[PDB]
């Protein structure tokens, strides 16, 4: 998957840049 | 940063915090006006935190300044993070001191096989959260193209390259974009992308600061 190392928060995966998910603690990655 | 030991306050002095409230990017302080971090770091109201350790205590090294203006790289390309490189320009310049450096730009591109330091605030565990309070740092070789490659097919350009380990379990990342890798005393990476962090087989994946330094210094002349 292509996932920026960026710290983000997000309630769903399309919170998220390119193709980083949102995990359980929310957070991307 | 996965798999790594604690760096001391400020012995990367170079090392700087983008805060939007919260911690989210690293940068290098490259002189006392100009941080280099990556594009997809780009934000509107960033400050720029300097000579820190422990981010969320006091410690009296601080500096905090407020970002002027952001430079993306002209051929950013947000879909395959191509060029991801910004410099930004500090609202005052910083004191340098021996607690606040900067670090120098290369003159040339490191081999494959060059033990590197990568440092920053991210994530430390490859499954799960866990964000450290204070620096962390890696030792970590650059990977030769091949590797980089094969390990991502069709996603890798000239810009970029791999340093790591494809056995996994030590990495850069989130929280660490934007940071720096560091190989004999240059600058010759910033932390940008990987598939998750520490998974073997995927390393993080780094922007080619060699490739940039005639921009980099010519755009920091020039504004
Ligand atoms: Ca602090």
């Amino acid at each position: 998957r292509v996932c920026p190392k960026i710290l983000m928060e997000c309630k769903k995966d399309s919170d998220c840049l390119a193709e980083c998910i949102c995990l359980e603690h929310g957070y991307c990655g | 940063i996965v798999g790594g030991y604690t760096c001391g306050a400020n012995t990367v002095p170079y090392q700087v915090s983008l805060n939007s409230g919260y911690h989210f990017c690293g940068g290098s302080l490259i002189n006392s006006q100009w941080v280099v971090s990556a594009a997809h770091c780009y934000k509107s109201g960033i400050q720029v935190r300097l000579g820190e350790d422990n981010i969320n205590v006091v410690e009296g090294n601080e500096q905090f300044i407020s970002a002027s203006k952001s430079i993306v790289h002209p051929s950013y390309n947000s879909n395959t993070l191509n060029n991801d490189i910004m410099l930004i320009k500090l609202k005052s310049a910083a004191s340098l001191n021996s607690r606040v450096a900067s670090i120098s730009l290369p003159t040339s591109c490191a081999s494959a096989g060059t033990q590197c330091l990568i440092s920053g605030w991210g994530n430390t565990k490859s499954s799960g959260t866990s964000y450290p309070d204070v620096l962390k740092c890696l030792k970590a070789p650059i990977l030769s193209d091949s590797s980089c490659k094969s390990a991502y097919p069709g996603q890798i350009t000239s810009n970029m390259f791999c340093a790591g380990y494809l056995e996994g379990g030590k990495d850069s990342c989130q929280g660490d974009s934007g940071g720096p890798v560091v190989c004999s005393g240059k600058l010759q990476g910033i932390v940008s992308w990987g598939s998750g962090c520490a998974q073997k087989n995927k390393p993080g994946v780094y922007t080619k600061v060699c490739n940039y330094v005639s921009w980099i210094k010519q755009t920091i002349a020039s504004n």
